[PDB]
C-alpha cells in the first residue's frame, strides 16, 4: 500500500489513487475484514473478475492484504453522465453504441457463466474515449447448467426482473437483461423506467407500463409463490408512449429485452444480432 | 437449448485443464498420505450433510485441497485445518448461507481456534490465487443429465453417488479430469438402471466417445463393487436417504460388456 497516494473518496469504500512510482491511476476498493474472515462478495468478485477479461468490463489489476482491490479507473458511472445530460439527452448513437457494449460485456459473463445480478448505471462506468464498462462483481454468482436456486435478495429494485419479484424458484441470464432493457428505456426518455419504493409498488409500475401477465404471456405465472389473483388487471401501453424518442427496431429490441416470460427474453447473444445494430458506430460523449 | 450452454461446456473443459492438481503430489507429500486424504474427504461429507450444504461445496472444497497439497507440504495434525478452511472458502462461494467461521470451529471439536481457520483461510486464498471457480464433476453431471431420454431421477442420484465416491481416492481419480469422471458416472448409472448407454448426443457434445471412458469407468466400476467394504462409508449413509432414492442399496451390475 505504501506506493498509492489516494486521491479522493469516489464511492461507498472506493478511493481514486496513484501509483507513486509508475503514475498509473487507479481505483482502490477497500473492503473491511472486522469476524468471518474474508467476506463472501469479495471471494466472488475477485475470483470472478479473475476469469472476466474482456474490453467492457473493469479490469482488476491486483489484491492486497484489510484487503484492497486495485482496478483500472474510470472517470464517471452512467447515473452521473445520465445525470449531466438530462437537458440534452444521450445523442441516439452513442446510446446504440453504449448498449451495444453492455451487451458485449454482459454476453462475456453469460458464456463464462457468471450472472451479474446489480446492473444498474452507477455500476456501469464510462471513459473518455466512449467505452463503457459492466463495474461491482460483488453480487455476482458461477451459476450452473442448469441453475439451481439462488439468493432470493438480488438486483436493485428498480433494475429487478419480474421473475425475482414474483418469487420463482429459478432465475438465470434473463434477469441480467431485463436491468439492461431498463437502462437502455432510462437512457432514451431520461428517466428510471420501473421507479418503485416497494416491492408490491414495483410489480404494479411493471404491469401498468407492460401489461398485467397472464397464462398466454406468461404460462405458470398464476401459480409463482407471490403472484396474487387479486392483481389489477391492466392493459399493455404502446412503446411510442413508452419510449417516444425510439424508433422501430429501437421499440423491438426493448420489447424482448422486457418479455415477461425468462425462456423467451432475448439473450445477450441474440441482441447483439438484432437489426437495431445495423449502424452502430462508437461517438466519443 | 439456451445459446450458452455450448460457450459454457467449452470454456468448463479449458478450466478444468487449468484448475487440475498435480496428479502425483501425495509422493512428495513427507507426512501425509492417500489413506488421511480419505478420512478427510468422507469427513467433509459428513459436515456437508449436518450443514445442509451442496454436493457443489463438497466437491469445490476438494479441488482446493488437492490444489493447496499440490504446492504446500502440510503435516498430519494441519490436514484437518486445510480441510475445514477450504469448505469455508468453498461454502462463501457456492452457499446462499454459509456457516459461520465459530460453526467450523465447533465441527472440529476446537482441534483448532478461529484464528487458526481465518489465517489458513488467507493462506489458502494465497496458494490458490483467489481462483476458486473451479470445474467441478458436479457441474459436468448437471449437463449430461439434460441429455437423458428420459430424465430419471434414479439415474441422476446414482450418478452423483458414483461421482462424489470418486472424491475419496486419489489414486486412481486424480488421474482424471471431472469432465471424464462424469461421463463414467453418467453411463455407469444410466447402465445400471435403464441397461442404457453413453447417449450420442453426449458423444457429439463432448468428443467422449464410450472407448475413451473405458479405463475411467473400469476403475468407477470396481469402486462402485468395493464400495461396502471401502474403510469409508459416509458417502453410502448419504444416498441411503430418500433424498437420493435410496440409489446406495441397488446392485452394481457384474459386468458392464464393454
Ligand atoms: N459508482 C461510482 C463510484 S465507484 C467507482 N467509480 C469509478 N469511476 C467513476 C467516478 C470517478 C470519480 C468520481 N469522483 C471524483 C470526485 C468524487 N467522486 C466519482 C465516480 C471507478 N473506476 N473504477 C472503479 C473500480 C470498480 C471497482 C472500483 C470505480 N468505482
Amino acid at each position: 500500500m505504501e506506493n498509492f497516494q489516494k486521491v479522493e473518496k469516489i464511492g461507498e469504500v472506493v478511493y481514486k489513487a496513484r501509483n507513486k512510482l509508475t503514475g498509473e491511476v487507479v481505483a482502490l476498493k477497500k473492503i473491511r475484514l472486522d469476524t468471518e474472515g474474508v467476506p463472501s462478495t469479495a471471494i466472488r468478485e475477485i475470483s470472478l473478475l479473475k476469469e472476466l477479461n474482456h474490453p467492457n468490463i473493469v479490469k482488476l489489476l491486483d489484491v492486497i492484504h484489510k484487503l484492497y482491490l486495485v482496478f483500472e479507473f474510470l472517470h464517471q458511472d452512467l447515473k452521473k453522465f445520465m445525470d449531466a445530460s438530462a437537458l440534452t439527452g444521450i445523442p441516439l448513437p452513442l446510446i446504440k453504441s453504449y448498449l451495444f457494449q453492455l451487451l458485449q460485456g454482459l454476453a462475456f459473463c453469460h458464456s463464462h457463466r457468471v450472472l451479474h445480478r446489480d446492473l444498474k448505471p452507477q455500476n456501469l462506468l464510462i471513459n473518455t474515449e466512449g467505452a463503457i464498462k459492466l463495474a461491482d462483481f460483488g453480487l455476482a454468482r458461477a451459476f450452473g447448467v442448469p441453475v439451481r436456486t439462488y439468493t432470493h435478495e438480488v438486483v436493485t429494485l428498480w433494475y429487478r426482473a419480474p421473475e425475482i419479484l414474483l418469487g420463482c424458484k429459478y432465475y438465470s441470464t434473463a434477469v441480467d437483461i431485463w436491468s439492461l432493457g431498463c437502462i437502455f428505456a432510462e437512457m432514451v426518455t431520461r428517466r428510471a423506467l420501473f421507479p418503485g419504493d416497494s416491492e408490491i409498488d414495483q410489480l404494479f409500475r411493471i404491469f401498468r407500463t407492460l401489461g398485467t401477465p397472464d397464462e398466454v404471456v406468461w404460462p405458470g405465472v398464476t401459480s409463482m409463490p407471490d403472484y396474487k389473483p387479486s392483481f389489477p388487471k391492466w392493459a399493455r401501453q404502446d412503446f411510442s408512449k413508452v419510449v417516444p424518442p425510439l424508433d422501430e427496431d429501437g421499440r423491438s429490441l426493448l420489447s424482448q429485452m422486457l418479455h415477461y416470460d425468462p425462456n423467451k427474453r432475448i439473450s445477450a447473444k441474440a441482441a447483439l444480432a438484432h437489426p437495431f445494430f445495423q449502424d452502430v458506430t462508437k461517438p466519443v460523449p | 437449448v439456451p445459446d450458452y450452454h455450448e460457450d459454457i461446456h467449452t470454456y468448463l473443459r479449458e478450466m478444468e485443464v487449468k484448475c487440475k492438481p498435480k496428479v502425483g503430489y501425495m509422493k512428495k507429500q513427507p507426512d501425509i498420505t492417500n489413506s488421511m486424504r480419505a478420512i478427510l474427504v468422507d469427513w467433509l461429507v459428513e459436515v456437508g450433510e449436518e450443514y445442509k450444504l451442496q454436493n457443489e461445496t463438497l466437491h469445490l472444497a476438494v479441488n482446493y485441497i488437492d490444489r493447496f497439497l499440490s504446492s504446500m507440504s502440510v503435516l498430519r495434525g494441519k490436514l484437518q485445518l486445510v480441510g475445514t478452511a477450504a469448505m469455508l472458502l468453498a461454502s462463501k462461494f457456492e452457499e446462499i448461507y454459509p456457516p459461520e467461521v465459530a460453526e467450523f470451529v465447533y465441527i472440529t471439536d476446537d482441534t483448532y481456534t478461529k484464528k487458526q481457520v481465518l489465517r489458513m483461510e488467507h493462506l489458502v486464498l494465497k496458494v490458490l490465487t483467489f481462483d476458486l471457480a473451479a470445474p467441478t464433476v458436479n457441474q459436468f453431471l448437471t449437463q449430461y443429465f439434460l441429455h437423458q431420454q428420459p430424465a430419471n431421477c434414479k439415474v441422476e442420484s446414482l450418478a452423483m453417488f458414483l461421482g462424489e465416491l470418486s472424491l475419496i481416492d486419489a489414486d486412481p481419480y486424480l488421474k482424471y479430469l471431472p469432465s471424464v469422471i462424469a461421463g463414467a458416472a453418467f453411463h455407469l448409472a444410466l447402465y445400471t438402471v435403464t441397461g442404457q448407454s453413453w447417449p450420442e448426443s453426449l458423444i457429439r457434445k463432448t468428443g467422449y466417445t464410450l472407448e475413451s471412458l473405458k479405463p475411467c469407468l473400469m476403475d468407477l466400476h470396481q469402486t462402485y463393487l468395493k464400495a461396502p467394504q471401502h474403510a469409508q462409508q459416509s458417502i453410502r449413509e448419504k444416498y441411503k436417504n430418500s433424498k437420493y432414492h435410496g440409489v446406495s442399496l441397488l446392485n452394481p451390475p457384474e459386468t458392464l460388456n464393454l
